[PDB]
């Protein structure tokens, strides 16, 4: 279920970095031109930098996640083919 | 002539015979266990020819107390149940043996259960829609009579309620017979099942065939066979329909795994058989309608830790007219039947067949609920309030329709103390036509949460404050 | 003449002794009509995999030679019959007389006596002939999840050579073969019942390795599809084979492999099913005029768990082919049917495989696709959007609808060439995206009744001229008056 | 001295041998396959010695219709192919046999196909740059002379046309020669190829090796190995500069893989071979420099899954010098070739190997196009308008940059009539650093399109 999850993942983190990019877009088009997006503004350009920095990090979270993923897919082929292996090897 | 047990290592025994006097393949054996705690005859079925007049055996029943070299009697042919309508009513195990009145049966009519398939030129595709008034079942995942139908599904996330459930809502009017099999399941859920068939009288059309997990994988092996060699003879013999229920099918093969390197045999893939997709092509194509007899099958499949690429069920998929997929994650929302309705799938859900506003409304509901399991995520990260007007109006909406989906089911008030509801097929079209429309968003989320059709849901909205 | 005696016998495999000469692969006759082919050979014994009815094999049975590998019959007859991979029918209509032999295991078409893949093979969907076109001789794997509709994509193939099988010229028929590998039966006869309603059973032939069959018949079934269609790919036709599922066949090969204790690899496959299935599909071709300059196209179906197109069977058959059209069951839901993914499907011989007019129309549909998914997440607004990018997602919501299409629905390319026309010229534009594939539909109508020229000269010549081009502008804008949204608006101008 | 077959088991033959006359680790071995329909000479490939003069052998071809018992003759010898200039514009399988014409190079010298790489003494202690003309390639991804390149490039981008380049230019820039290897080649992709190198008349100057998808994993495990061979030949004994073109690699990985696990081997991580880092040395360590003639090879790779860290992606890259990256959106623009300016890369790029200037230029060609890669998003969406006067000025130079990348190539003469240019690098680099600095904004985007150096940049600027 590792990879299953990881897999979950990076479909979710893919779908947040597309909107956030979108959402930084649309903010430097109205900075031309109530939410939350904005940063620390309240702690449209504070939401543009709030958006380039969450779709960036966004796209790391997927860069680490499939890194993690493709360690389980090796992991899993390898584990598999040494219980194949094992059983063979009992028999034989 | 008789042979002697020469090694026994677990439910496998290896058996050797006179030259020229070797058993047939899946002939059964027996030998004697004479310990008094444990004093019992073996039903060995033969498995192998091992060469040099061995022969590699599975035991039906535990091995415990057997001893090397005693005598093995072939009685020349496979294991053998009894047919005919005597068997209605009663309870046996895989070998045919009656439970509830030891000794019933031993005069009928005696079928093997070994059995090839119907011939293919005997086969008809069967179209006809099995209505059974649950609405995703209705709506989504429509039943084919004389079709074949399996309910997947991980561990306790539904498969023996919704069978349970469809005992009650398709066996009991029922005109023709009924086979249970329950396949590597619970005891104390067979037990439950025939005192619930004797409540409701049902229990006089219905052959029981039990294999229950405790028992050795030999068995858990063959009691699907001897099952379906009952309900073959109804089919073939006595020419009346026949609805044949099967919890757990995934037992048999999981049974024959259990058994596959003590036969000697290399491990395939995760874990399983070689022989996985034969041996269970074998058994399901017995498992079948032909042309005129109909046989309506209800299958349960174990997707063993909910992971429906594991090879077992994936291979099982292609077997099935109808499939109803069980989703943990549904279930751990309180949502009943715990049906995936984005996963479940029907080869009669077409407008040809269901009608051009059945598909369309099915259609229209998956969209919906498709795009909102792709609008999750971002709901969960940057709230609901980022997403357009549109896609707001269809969380709502796909909220409402996920809810009402679930049901009261009648299998299902033990565990609610809520009566069951049934919903006619002409009232989930319409209601889920006005759903997908937008017709009920004003009313709260919760006014659809088990429920029937739209009469609970006006008043379950009247009882929250809304109105419909 | 000599005899060979069972030694042992288990799950579909029988060792035998004695057999000095016996070939690899050879068939073997055991008593009772049983049949096994012998696949190891050692000092020992000759360890042949039974073909049916192995509950029979019993040791110290006498068996066989017969001094032959593993052929089949091959001839006109089989077209409209079901055959098992030994090539008996199945279908109970009798006997099928056979033109001759062949031999399951001869070679391919070798690297000189080729051409180069050049005919279209129309699939009559869309969505393929316009993005990932096969042409006669190609290899074009239909690979994707359970449920996708990669059987209904290949069977609506089957149905789309119809016309081309009326015309009567053999240079134009395809001749199609149905391989059935691990279905149900009831499955292969729905198959067969769909091919009949559409009148595709006078030129295709089924052989059906069902679930029930031995591991041995399903791992032959497509070889023995692919010696039928050889037979007539070397006799100057064009035969079209699918294969559903080769997966099911790998499985089989290596329960095969496996209770021959044949060592196992990667997903405990042995070290040979790469080449099962490159042997297998390398002998689809399209072959020089010198051989008669007739051809196979091969349609393997693959099904992928969980979308894994990494795993191992999934690997081997996507480098073996020449392009693949993925399935998806995300945008089946969302209504996309066929659900082909067009970023990722590819067609590697491309617009040799397309007539000019379908090269002409669909040649921006590519950029017009990728450019629309690139804005899908700028729909939400539609605003504070360049024109021009809001011209490109509306464009592309348009054309994302012209490419769907209803099952049992194949296409002549010329009504697939006017289709694409009004996507991609921008008569689609003023019609809402709801209403696209009906307005399609009806327009395609209207000129098959009052027009029918256009279609006609696009089938002659293979272009749309300027003159047809022209007419057809005015007969949209005439159709255009006269239909009716279904939001009630206009779609004039 | 002949052996018999003694088991059959796919495509994996036990041969018996008497005692004394037990052949050679990898000897060639012929056995007779006599059924009329599959009658043929089998090759086998010694692996093992089993004990009691057992052999254990690959056959190169399929095994349907052998006997036990058959005899086996020991050839004396491992697989040897063909090598001389006659090799040149032919097509050959892994075993040396010609397959346009059977029967052709039979009277040739004949070279073994196992070689070692050379030795330390004589192998070339520093890195020199393969100049092939080429603008994009001679200044952002340099070629190393008898190095690796990757070559990343999906269906039409350009990639054969890119092959039929670099045969040009090494058989005339350098008087060279160039041998493929089609590792699984398609058979139809083969044809392809065999018709299309000879339409483009670059076949006369190309040998071709083709172990095809559908034989037996020996043969595609051999066919690098064979066609190393040739290419060695040329380079020891013709003394020539050779282009050895292997596509793809990664079947050879797995080609090799699946000898492991048809010998029986214990597989490794991920299910390769346990010698999978050893058998890729012994094919890349042959591929060098040496004495002053270097083979150069262009390697297609497939990555599993898209993981650069599986083990044979890993492996490959363990040798690799570049890695040139066609891309469709390069090529849907009419820039060729359509190299991906960004995504491609070269080890030899920095100032110790290619001069600080060289260096200069390239990294401010790369940071401007990666400046405009990043402001495409927003002039797509929101449009040029925009942007700032600072991001136009940008944009403009970029586009232009982007433009001057492209080249008329040698290859692309059969397409259109214009032939082909080789642009020195000195020219390339000065010309790139004025196109930096602006010298040439005030010219025309669509004079920037397919030339050579400044004389053709200005005689297209004077014709528009
Ligand atoms: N173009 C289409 N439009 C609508 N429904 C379609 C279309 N193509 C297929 N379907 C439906 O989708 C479902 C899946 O079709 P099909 O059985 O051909 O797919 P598959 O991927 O081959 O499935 P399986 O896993 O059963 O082999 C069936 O209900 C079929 O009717
Ligand atoms: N329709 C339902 N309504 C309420 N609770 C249910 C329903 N179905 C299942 N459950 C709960 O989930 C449990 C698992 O059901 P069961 O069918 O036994 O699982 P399995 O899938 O293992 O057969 C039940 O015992 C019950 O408590
Ligand atoms: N430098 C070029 N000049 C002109 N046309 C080219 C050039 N490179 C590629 N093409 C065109 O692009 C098409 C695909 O290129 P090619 O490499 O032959 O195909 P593939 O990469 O699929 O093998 C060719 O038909 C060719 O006409
Ligand atoms: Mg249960
Ligand atoms: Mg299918």
């Amino acid at each position: 279920a590792t990879l299953r999850e990881l897999r979950g993942r990076i479909r979710s983190a893919g779908s947040i970095k597309k909107i956030t990019k979108a959402q930084e877009l649309i903010a430097t088009s109205r900075i031309a031109k109530d939410r939350g997006l904005c940063g620390a503004y309240n702690a449209s350009a504070s939401r543009r930098r709030a958006m380039k920095s969450a779709t960036d990090n966004a796209d790391d979270l997927i860069k680490a996640l499939t890194l993690a993923a493709n360690r389980e897919r090796q992991a899993q082929i390898t584990q598999e083919i040494s219980e194949i292996v094992g059983g063979a090897n009992a028999l034989a | 002539t008789a042979g002697r047990v020469v090694r026994i290592t677990g439910p496998v025994v290896d058996v050797e015979f006179p030259r020229g006097s070797v058993p047939e393949l899946f002939n059964a054996l027996h030998a004697e266990i004479t310990f008094g705690a444990l004093a019992k005859t073996l039903t060995l079925e033969v498995a192998q020819h091992l060469g040099d007049s061995l022969v590699r055996c599975i035991s039906m029943q535990p091995t415990d107390g057997l001893v090397r070299g005693v005598e093995v009697t072939d009685t020349g042919a496979s294991i053998s149940v009894p047919v005919g309508d005597g068997v209605k009513g009663h309870v046996f195990n895989a070998l045919g043996d009656c439970l509830d009145d030891p000794g019933y049966g031993k005069d009928f009519e005696h079928w093997s259960i070994h059995r090839k398939p119907p011939a293919f030129s005997d086969l008809e595709p069967r179209t006809e829609m099995l209505e059974t008034g649950l609405k995703v079942v209705d709506l989504l995942t429509p039943y084919v009579r004389g079709g074949k139908i399996a309910l997947f599904g991980g561990a306790g996330v539904g498969k023996t309620v919704l069978i349970q459930e469809m005992i009650n809502r398709i066996a009991r009017n029922f005109g023709g017979t009924s086979v249970f099999a329950g396949v590597g399941e619970r005891t104390r859920e067979g037990n439950d099942l025939w005192v619930e068939l004797a409540d409701a009288n049902v229990l006089k059309d219905t052959a029981l065939v039990f294999g229950q997990m405790d028992e050795p994988p030999g068995t858990r092996m063959r009691v699907a066979l001897s099952a379906l060699t009952m309900a073959e003879f109804f089919r073939d013999e006595q020419g009346q329909d026949v609805l044949l229920f099967i919890d757990n099918i995934f037992r048999f093969t999981q049974a024959g795994s259990e058994v596959s390197t003590l036969l000697g045999r290399m491990p395939s893939a995760v874990g399983y058989q070689p022989t996985l997709a034969d041996e269970m092509g074998e058994l399901q194509e017995r498992i079948t309608s032909t042309r005129g007899r109909s046989i309506t099958s209800m299958q349960a499949v174990y997707v063993p830790a909910d992971d429906y690429t594991d090879p077992a069920p994936a291979t099982t998929f292609a077997h099935l007219d109808a499939t109803t997929e069980l989703s943990r994650a549904v279930f751990s929302k309180g949502i009943f039947p715990a049906v995936d309705p984005l996963a479940s799938s029907s080869t009669i859900l077409d407008p040809a067949i269901v009608g051009d506003e059945h598909y369309r409304v099915a259609q229209e509901v998956i969209r919906i609920l498709q795009r909102y399991k792709d609008l999750q995520d971002i709901i969960a990260i940057l709230g609901i309030d980022e997403l357009s007007e549109e896609d707001k109006q269809l969380v709502n909406r796909a909220r409402r329709i996920e809810r009402f989906l679930s049901q009261n089911m009648m299998a299902a008030e033990q565990f609610t103390g809520q009566p069951g509801s049934t919903v006619p097929l002409k009232e989930t079209i319409e209601a889920f036509d006005k759903l997908t429309k937008g017709e009920f968003d004003h009313l709260p989320e919760q006014a659809f949460f088990l429920i029937g059709g739209l009469d609970d849901l006006a008043k379950k909205a009247e009882s929250l404050g809304a109105k419909l | 003449e000599e005899i060979g005696t069972v030694i042992d016998a288990g799950d579909g495999i029988a060792h035998v002794e004695g057999l000095p000469s016996v070939m690899t692969q050879e068939l073997l006759e055991f008593p009772g009509g049983v049949l096994g082919v012998a696949l190891n050979l050692d000092e020992h014994s000759v360890g042949a995999v039974i073909l049916g009815e192995f509950e029979k094999i019993e040791e110290g049975q006498q068996v066989k030679r017969t001094g032959e590998v593993l052929s089949v019959p091959v001839g006109d007859a089989f077209l409209g019959r079901v055959v098992n991979p030994l090539g008996q029918p199945i279908d109970g209509q009798g006997d099928i007389a056979a033109e001759t032999r062949r031999a399951l295991e001869l070679q391919a078409p070798s690297v000189v006596q080729r051409q180069s893949v050049s005919e279209p093979l129309q699939t009559g969907i869309k969505a393929i002939d316009a993005m990932t076109p096969i042409g006669r001789g190609q290899r074009q794997l239909i690979i994707g999840d359970r449920k996708t509709g990669k059987t209904a994509v290949c069977v609506d193939t089957i149905l789309n050579q119809r016309e081309a099988w009326l015309t009567g010229d053999p240079k134009q028929q395809v001749r199609c073969v149905y391989v059935a590998i691990g279905q149900k039966g009831t499955t292969i006869a729905s198959v067969k019942r769909a091919l009949e309603e559409g009148g595709a059973m006078e030129y295709t032939t089924i052989v059906a390795a069902p679930a029930s069959d031995a591991a041995g018949f399903k791992w032959l079934a497509p070889y023995t599809g692919s010696a039928i269609g050889q037979h007539w790919m070397y006799n100057g036709k064009h035969v079209l084979i699918v294969f559903d599922d080769l997966s099911k066949q790998a499985d089989a090969y290596r329960a095969i492999s496996l209770l021959l204790r044949r060592p196992p690899g990667r997903e405990a496959f042995p070290g040979d099913v790469f080449y099962l299935h490159s042997r297998l599909l390398e002998r689809c071709a399209k072959l020089s005029d010198e051989l008669g300059g007739g051809s196979m196209t091969g349609l393997p179906i693959i099904e992928t768990k969980a979308n894994d197109i990494s795993a191992f069977i999934p690997t081997n058959v996507i480098s073996i082919t020449d392009g693949q059209c993925f399935l998806e069951s995300d945008l089946f839901n969302q209504g996309v049917r066929p659900a082909i993914n067009v970023g990722v499907s590819v067609s590697r011989v491309g617009g040799a495989a397309q007539i000019k007019a379908m090269k002409e129309v669909a040649g921006s549909l590519r950029l017009d696709l990728s450019q629309y998914r690139e804005l899908e997440a700028f729909a939400a607004f539609a605003s504070d959007l360049d024109a021009a990018s809001k011209a490109q997602l509306d464009r592309g919501a348009r054309l994302v609808e012209l490419l769907k299409q209803p099952q049992y629905s194949p296409l002549a390319v010329e009504e697939q060439v006017v289709a694409i026309f009004l996507g991609t010229q921008g008569h689609l534009d003023s019609v809402p995206v709801e209403d696209v594939q009906r307005f399609e539909s009806e327009l395609l109508e209207h000129v098959k009744a009052s027009h029918s020229d256009i279609f006609d000269g696009i089938r002659e010549t293979k272009k749309l001229s300027e003159e047809a081009e022209e007419k057809l502008v005015s007969v949209i804008n005439e159709f255009k008056k006269g239909f009716q949204a279904s939001d009630g608006s206009s779609v004039v101008v």
